[PDB]
C-alpha cells in the first residue's frame, strides 16, 4: 500500500470496489479532538425531570470543565415521543419524524445552555470544531443538540416509523468522528441491568459488557439505542462507552476522574 | 400500515457524477432530453459527485481525516454538479434547490415549476457511519432515501454504463462482465465485487416502504431516460423487495 | 389614512395546537376539508402549539427560566405542528414556509401554490414582554398580527370547541358555560376568566387596522371551516372594533 | 403552590386561565447573565454624530470592560427615520416599517464593531448567550443591533405606522430577559428634564424619577420610547434604568462605577 | 464562443434609489406602471440605494472606515428600497428575493410569478476594490453584471432624469448640460465629469458578453419605462460595444 | 476640506462626481486589524499535495501564532480547475464558475481547520471581524476560505469565462480591507522568477520587484493572479506582498520573523 496505489484506485475504480475500500482502510488516522470527552445528557432521563436533576449536573459540568474538556449533547425526551406518536398515527414516514425530534433536542440544548451561559459555556452548532471554547481554560466545554442531521434522509428501522438513529446515536457519532477520548451517556439508572430495572425487581447490575455479550443476552435494545451498539462495533476511535446515573450527585465528575461508576460497554 | 406517500406523483432522477464529468458531450444531450421530459413528468433531478470527490478523498485520506470529514466534502461535488445542470435548464424554469428546501418544500417548488435539481448526497456529514474510510451513504443512497420517503412514483438512476454487470465493464475483469437486465437488491447485497451503485443503496432498499424497483439506465444513450421514466425496460431493473399493499 | 392592504385576497386560518394534538382522528378530516378549500381560497394556514408547549413550560419554569426563554421553546411546538400539517397536504402542493418567508415572500409563495403552512407564533422570542411567566404573544396573537398586517380578507381560528363560552366548557365551571355566538374584543378584554384565545389577541385587535371580525369555529366539525371561510356564522364572531373607511 | 399543582394546571387549563397564570408566577427566577450591564448607544444621539461622539465612547468601552461585563446594543437614527417616512407615505403598515428599521441598527452595530474588533470585542447575534466573549477578561463585552425581532408581527401603536418598539425597547428587553444588573441608555442629553432641553430653555434636570411620576408629569414620551417605560414597570429583573450623556467624556465609565450621573428612572 | 444565455427571456429593470427617495409621488405611478407591465414581461426589478447610503457614507468616512466597510452598508439601503417596492406589488404576486436566490434560483421564482424585486447592489462587501473611499460597484453596476451574466433580453435603468447629459442637469454647470440621446460606454468612460450611472458600469460594459445596449429613462415620466421595455427610444441609449454573434 | 464640505457633496452630488471623490479621499484612515498578518495557503501549490506539505505548515502555524496574529485563507486548486473546465465547456459564464470555485476553497478550509481545531484555531466566516479568536493568546489565528464573495456578480476577464478574481485576490482584499500589517502568499516556489521555473530551466530568482517592473517584464500573469497586482497598486493599506515557498520547512515562520525569504512584490 502506497499513496500512489490508493490514488490510482480512487480515480479508476468504483467506490464500492473492495480493493479501493481496503486501500482506503490503510490511511493514517487523525484524531480531531483527542482530549475531549463527549457526554450525553438524557432528555427523558434527565432534562425532562427539571431542576432536581439538571441543577446538580450543571454544577458538576462547571466543576468538571476545570480539568476536562467536554462536549455536552442533549437528548430529546417526552416531547419527541409525543411528536412521534402524532406523526406515526398519520402514517408519516421515519424521515419526517426525524426532523420533528431534532426540534425537541434543540429546545433541551437551549435550556441547558441558558443555565451554563454565565459560566462561559456556549450552545453551539458544530461542537467538534468549536475550536475556541474547547481551547480556553475559562470555557473548556460546549453544549450541542444531540440529534443526527439525517432528517428526511434518515434510514428507517426494519419495522415502524420511529427514527432509529436519535440522540444516543447523534452524540456517539460525534465522539467517534472527532476521535474523542471518552463517551459518557448520562441517564437515570446506574447502568445496564440484566432486565429493565424500572419494570423487573430482580434485575442484576452489569458493570462491564461487550456489545456481542449484550446481544447474546437479548439486551440489544435496552438502555442505549440498539443502533448505537452496532455503531460502536464499527467505530474507529471510541471503542467503548460508559453509561452513568446523572441523578447520583458527583457521578459524572467521578466518571470523568476515571472512576468505574456505571456500566462500561465495549465494542468487543 | 406503510407510511403514506407524501408526493406520489413525483419522479426522481439521479444523474451520476461521472456522467456530469464527461462535460458538454454528455450533458448537452441529457439536457435536451430533460427539456423534452419536463412537460411529461414532475421531476426531482439529483446529481452525484463523480471524480472530484475522489480527489478530495485522496487529499483527506492523506491528511488522515475520518469518514465523517470526508462525507460533506464529497457531497459538495454533487452539489456543484447540480448547480451546473440546473444552470443549463434555467431557461426552462429549472433551479437548484438546497437540501432543506428539498426536505421541507419540494411540493411548493414543483408547483412553481416542472423540475428542480438538488444534490443526491444525503446530509449525513460528520455523523456519517464509521467502518469504512469511504463515506457509505453517497448519491444513489441519498436519492433512494428521498424517493422512498416521498413515496415517489419512481427513481431512475442515470449511469455512464448500460446497467449492472457481473463485474466492472471498464475494469480488469471486463471480459467476464455480463449484463444484468434485472436483479434484486438482495442478490446484489450478497455478491462481493464492485457495483455502479452504492452498497448502502441495497441496504436502504431492504427497508424501503414504497419503491418497488429502480432502473439503472445509460444516460449516454439518448432516449433511455425518457423510456425509463415511462417504465420501459432499457437498463437494469433492481427489485427492492417492497411488495404492494 | 389606514395602511394599505398588502394581500387583500389572502385568507388566514389558524389551526389550534390542541386540534393538532388529537392526531389523525382530527387531522385527517381537517386535511380533507383543507384539500377541498384549496381551489376556493388563497390560504395561509398557521398552526398553534398545544400540549407540548405546556410540557416545555413545565420544564422551563422548574429551571427558573424567564418568559423570553419560554417563548421560542413554545413556538417550536407550533412549528412542528405546521410541518406535520404541511406534510399531509404536500401532495396538493402545500409546504411549510419559515417566518422570514412569510414576512417577506408570501405573495410569491401563494402565486406558486394555493396554500402554505407556517407557525402561528410570532418571533417575539427573548424579547417577549415581561410580566407573566407565560409568553403572552402566542399563536392566536401571531396569526392576527399577520392577517391584519397583510390586510387579509379574513382570519379564522380553528378551535377544539364551538367557540367562546362564558366559562371553560371543559373546566370545573362547565355547567355555567354559555355559548357566545358573537362578542367584541373589548367585552372579552374586560372579563376575567379563561378564553380559548390569547388575551394578547384582544389587545392587538384594539389596534387593528383592517380585520373587522375573527370567527372561532370548531375544527372538529367538518364543514365549519369551509362555512367560516364563506363568512357563514357557525362559531363565535369576535368584532375587533375596526370600522370601514 | 407546588410543581405538581402547576403541572396539572399547565396540562388541563388554557394558558389564559388566571389560576395557571398565578401558579406560574410562583416559579423560581433564574438570572441568565446577572453580572452583565446592557448599554444602548443612541443612533441619532451618538452614532449619527460620527467620530467626535463614537471614538471617545469606544475608548470608554475598552477601558470599562476591564472591570465590567458589557452588552452594547446600537440605536438606529436618521436613516431609519428616513425609511419610516418613505414607507409611511406609501401607507405601509408598522410591521413593514419595523423590518426597515432593523437594517439601520445593524449598520450601526457593524460600524461600531469594526472599531472594537482589534480590542477583541465582537458584534454578535444572541448577545445574551454569547457565553464565550462575556466570560473572557480579554473580551468581556459584545456589540448587538438593538431592534427587537418582531418584524411584520410588530404590534402597532394606537395611531400611525411608526413601530412603537424600537431600539430602546430592544435593548431593555434583552437586559430584562437576561437578568442583567444594570441598563444604561447612552444618549446626547445629561438625562431627563421637565421639558425637551433642545426646545425649551428653562427645562430643569431630573436626577431620579419613577415611571408613574413621569406619566403624571406628561413625560411619558420624552427621552425614552414610551413603550419602554411600560415594559420597565412589568419587568422582573431590571426595575430601573439610567440615562446618561455619552457626549460627556467618562460619563459611561462613571455610570459603570456607580456614580449617579444622568437620570435614574425607576419602575416604581 | 460567448457564454450561453441563462435566461434569454428575462427583462431586468434597475430603479434608482433617488427615484425611491421621492416617496409615494414617484413610487405610486411607477408601481401602477409596473403592475401593467407584469403581464407583458418576465421582470427582475432591482433597486438602488439613494440618499440613505450617502448618510451612512458620511458617518463611516468620519469614523475612518475603509471602502470595504462602506460597500455593504450602502447595499443595505438598496435592499430596503427593494423591500418597500416589493411590498407595494405584493398583491400582484411580487416579492423581494435575496441575492443567493437571485444568483441561483431566479428561474424557478419567475416561473412562480411574473416579477421579483431584489437589491441592485452586488455582494462585493468587504472585498470591494480599493482605490476610492467610495464603493465603486454600486447598483447600476450590480444590475448590469446580473443582466449580462443571465444574457437577459435587456436592462433598463430607471432614473430621476431624462438620461445622460454632458454635465449634471441638477448641478452648478446645469446650463451647459446637453441631453445625450445615445452614447457608447467607451465614450462615457473617456469623459471626466459626473454621470447618473456608476463609472464601474462602463467598465463592466467593456467586458459584457450579451447586452448590446442599456437605456436610461426617466421613471418620473409615466409610460417611459413601458416604452423602454418595448425597445422604444425615450431616454439615453448606452451601447455596450457587445456585437451580435 | 472639512466634514461639512464632504457632507454637502455627499448629499448633493452623484457618487461619480470627481469633487465628491476627492473630498472622500481626504477622510481619516482606520485600520481594523493592524496587528494581523493575512496568509494564503495555496490550493494547488500546497493543500492538494496533502500531508507532506500541510502537516509542517500546520506546525508552523501553531508555533507562529504564539507571537503573530494570523488570518489564514485557503486556495482552491485542481478540483476548481476541473469545475471550470466542465462549466466552460458548456458555455457557462464567469459568474457561474465563480460560485463553483468557492466550494473548493471551502473544502480546503474545512480540511485545514480540522487539523488545527485541537490547537484552538477555528475556521470562520468573517475572518477580519472574528474579534475573539484574534484577541486570545491561546488562539490568535483563524482559517478562512479564500474566494471573494462576488459569485454571479463576478466581473469577467476580457477573454474567456475563468473568474479573474479568485483566492489570491480574495485573501489580498481581506488584508487590504482590514488594514493588516502584512500579506503572505504561501505557494510551492521560492518566489518570483524571470520565467516559470517549472517550465524554464534557466529562470533567475527575483528577491524584490514592483508591480510596474513585473508588467514591463511580462510577468503580469505568473505566480500571483494578474488582477491581484492591479489591486495591490490601488491598495490603501497593504502596499506590498511576500510570496514564499510553503514547502520549505520554517519558511512561513521565518517570513513572520521579518526574514526576507521569497519574493517581495511592492505596489510601487
Ligand atoms: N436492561 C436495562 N438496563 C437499564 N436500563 C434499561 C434497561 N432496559 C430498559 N432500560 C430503560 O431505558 C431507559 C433509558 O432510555 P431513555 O430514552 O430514558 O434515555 P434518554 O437518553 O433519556 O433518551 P432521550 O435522551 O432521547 O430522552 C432507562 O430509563 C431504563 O428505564
Ligand atoms: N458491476 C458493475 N456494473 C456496472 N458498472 C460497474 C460495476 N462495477 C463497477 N462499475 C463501474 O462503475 C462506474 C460508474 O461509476 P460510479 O457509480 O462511481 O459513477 P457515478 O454513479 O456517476 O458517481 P456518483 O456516485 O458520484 O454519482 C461504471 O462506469 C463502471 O466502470
Ligand atoms: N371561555 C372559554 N370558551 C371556550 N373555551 C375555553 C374557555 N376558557 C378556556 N377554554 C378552553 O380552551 C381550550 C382550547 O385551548 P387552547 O386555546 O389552549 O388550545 P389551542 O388554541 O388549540 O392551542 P394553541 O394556542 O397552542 O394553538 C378549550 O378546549 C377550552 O377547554
Ligand atoms: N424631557 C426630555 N428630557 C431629555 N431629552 C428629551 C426630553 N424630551 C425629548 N427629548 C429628546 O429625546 C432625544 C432622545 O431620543 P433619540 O431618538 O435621539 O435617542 P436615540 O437613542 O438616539 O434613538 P435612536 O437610537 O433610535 O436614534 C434627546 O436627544 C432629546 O432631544
Ligand atoms: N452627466 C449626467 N447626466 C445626468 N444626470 C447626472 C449627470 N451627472 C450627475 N447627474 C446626477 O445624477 C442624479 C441621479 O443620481 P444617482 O445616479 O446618484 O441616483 P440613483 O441612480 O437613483 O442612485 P442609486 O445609484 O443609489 O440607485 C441626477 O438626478 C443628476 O443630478
Ligand atoms: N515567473 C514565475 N515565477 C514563479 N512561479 C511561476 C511563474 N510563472 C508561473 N508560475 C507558476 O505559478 C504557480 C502558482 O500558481 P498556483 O495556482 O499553483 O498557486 P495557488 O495559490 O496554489 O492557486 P490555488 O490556491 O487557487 O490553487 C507556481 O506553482 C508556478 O508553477
Ligand atoms: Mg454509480
Ligand atoms: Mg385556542
Ligand atoms: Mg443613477
Ligand atoms: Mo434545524
Ligand atoms: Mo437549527
Ligand atoms: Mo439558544
Ligand atoms: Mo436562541
Ligand atoms: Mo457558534
Ligand atoms: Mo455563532
Ligand atoms: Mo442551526
Ligand atoms: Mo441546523
Ligand atoms: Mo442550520
Ligand atoms: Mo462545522
Ligand atoms: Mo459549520
Ligand atoms: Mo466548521
Ligand atoms: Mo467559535
Ligand atoms: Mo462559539
Ligand atoms: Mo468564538
Ligand atoms: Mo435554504
Ligand atoms: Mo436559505
Ligand atoms: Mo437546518
Ligand atoms: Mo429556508
Ligand atoms: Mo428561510
Ligand atoms: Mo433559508
Ligand atoms: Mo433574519
Ligand atoms: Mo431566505
Ligand atoms: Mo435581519
Ligand atoms: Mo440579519
Ligand atoms: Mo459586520
Ligand atoms: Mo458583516
Ligand atoms: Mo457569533
Ligand atoms: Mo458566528
Ligand atoms: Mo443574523
Ligand atoms: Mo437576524
Ligand atoms: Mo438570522
Ligand atoms: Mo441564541
Ligand atoms: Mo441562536
Ligand atoms: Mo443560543
Ligand atoms: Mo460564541
Ligand atoms: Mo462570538
Ligand atoms: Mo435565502
Ligand atoms: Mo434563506
Ligand atoms: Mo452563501
Ligand atoms: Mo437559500
Ligand atoms: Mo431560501
Ligand atoms: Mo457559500
Ligand atoms: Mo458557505
Ligand atoms: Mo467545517
Ligand atoms: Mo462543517
Ligand atoms: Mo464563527
Ligand atoms: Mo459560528
Ligand atoms: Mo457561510
Ligand atoms: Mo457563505
Ligand atoms: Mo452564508
Ligand atoms: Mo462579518
Ligand atoms: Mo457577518
Ligand atoms: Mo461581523
Ligand atoms: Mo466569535
Ligand atoms: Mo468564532
Amino acid at each position: 500500500n502506497s499513496t500512489a496505489e490508493l490514488e490510482e484506485l480512487l480515480m479508476q475504480r468504483s467506490l464500492t470496489d473492495p480493493q479501493l475500500q481496503a486501500a482506503a482502510a490503510a490511511a493514517a488516522d487523525f484524531r480531531i479532538l483527542p482530549d475531549a470527552t463527549v457526554i450525553k445528557i438524557g432528555g427523558q432521563s434527565v432534562i425532562d425531570r427539571g431542576r432536581a436533576a439538571v441543577y446538580p449536573l450543571v454544577d458538576e459540568i462547571v466543576a468538571a470543565r476545570k480539568n476536562h474538556k467536554l462536549l455536552i449533547g442533549t437528548g430529546a425526551g417526552t416531547r419527541a415521543r409525543h411528536l412521534y406518536s402524532i406523526a406515526a398515527g398519520l402514517g408519516l414516514p421515519a424521515g419526517v419524524l426525524a426532523q420533528l425530534g431534532s426540534s425537541v433536542a434543540d429546545q433541551n440544548a437551549a435550556m441547558l445552555g441558558q443555565l451554563l451561559a454565565k459560566h462561559g459555556i456556549p450552545v453551539v452548532g458544530g461542537a467538534g470544531l468549536s475550536a475556541v471554547p474547547l481551547s480556553l481554560a475559562e470555557v473548556n466545554a460546549v453544549v450541542f443538540s444531540g440529534m443526527p442531521p439525517y432528517k428526511l434522509w434518515m434510514r428507517p428501522a426494519a419495522e415502524g416509523v420511529i427514527p432509529p438513529y436519535r440522540t444516543d446515536a447523534g452524540c456517539f457519532l460525534l465522539a467517534e468522528q472527532f476521535g474523542c477520548k471518552q463517551m459518557i451517556f448520562v441517564k437515570d439508572e446506574d447502568g445496564l441491568y440484566t432486565a429493565n430495572p424500572k419494570t423487573s425487581k430482580d434485575a442484576t447490575f452489569i458493570p462491564r459488557i461487550s456489545v456481542d455479550e449484550m446481544k447474546a443476552k437479548g439486551l440489544h435494545d435496552s438502555i442505549l439505542e440498539f443502533p448505537v451498539l452496532d455503531l460502536l462495533q464499527s467505530a474507529q476511535h471510541v471503542r467503548e462507552v460508559q453509561v452513568v446515573n446523572g441523578l447520583v450527585p458527583g457521578n459524572l465528575t467521578r466518571a470523568l476522574a476515571g472512576e468505574h461508576v456505571g456500566t462500561i460497554i465495549t465494542a468487543s | 400500515k406503510r407510511p403514506i406517500r407524501l408526493l406520489p406523483w413525483l419522479q426522481v432522477v439521479k444523474i451520476g457524477g461521472r456522467v456530469m464529468d464527461r462535460g458538454a458531450d454528455a450533458i448537452l444531450p441529457l439536457v435536451e432530453e430533460l427539456r423534452k421530459l419536463l412537460p411529461e413528468h414532475r421531476l426531482l433531478i439529483l446529481t452525484g459527485a463523480g471524480v472530484r470527490a475522489r480527489h478530495v478523498f485522496s487529499v483527506g485520506l492523506d491528511l488522515g481525516l475520518p469518514v465523517g470529514s470526508l462525507a460533506p466534502l464529497a457531497a459538495s461535488e454533487a452539489g456543484q454538479n447540480g448547480h451546473i445542470l440546473a444552470a443549463m435548464l434555467a431557461s426552462e424554469g429549472v433551479s437548484y434547490v438546497e437540501h432543506p428546501t428539498v426536505a421541507d418544500q419540494l411540493a411548493i417548488h414543483l408547483s412553481a415549476t416542472r423540475a428542480v435539481v438538488g444534490s443526491a448526497f444525503p446530509p449525513y456529514h460528520h455523523h456519517e457511519f464509521p467502518g469504512s474510510r469511504i463515506p457509505p451513504h453517497r448519491a444513489d443512497t441519498g436519492a433512494f432515501l428521498l424517493a422512498d420517503a416521498f413515496g415517489a412514483a419512481g427513481l431512475t438512476i442515470v449511469e455512464n454504463v448500460d446497467g449492472i454487470y457481473t463485474a466492472d465493464p471498464n475494469g480488469p475483469d471486463r471480459g467476464q462482465a455480463r449484463f444484468l437486465p434485472e436483479t434484486s437488491a438482495t442478490d446484489l447485497a450478497k455478491s462481493e465485487g464492485p457495483l455502479p451503485v452504492d452498497r448502502a443503496l441495497l441496504d436502504v432498499m431492504a427497508t424501503a416502504r414504497h419503491i418497488e424497483r429502480v432502473q439503472v439506465v445509460n444516460g449516454l444513450v439518448p432516449g433511455r431516460l425518457t423510456a425509463a421514466l415511462r417504465g420501459e425496460h432499457v437498463g437494469t431493473l433492481i427489485r427492492t423487495g417492497v411488495r404492494p399493499a
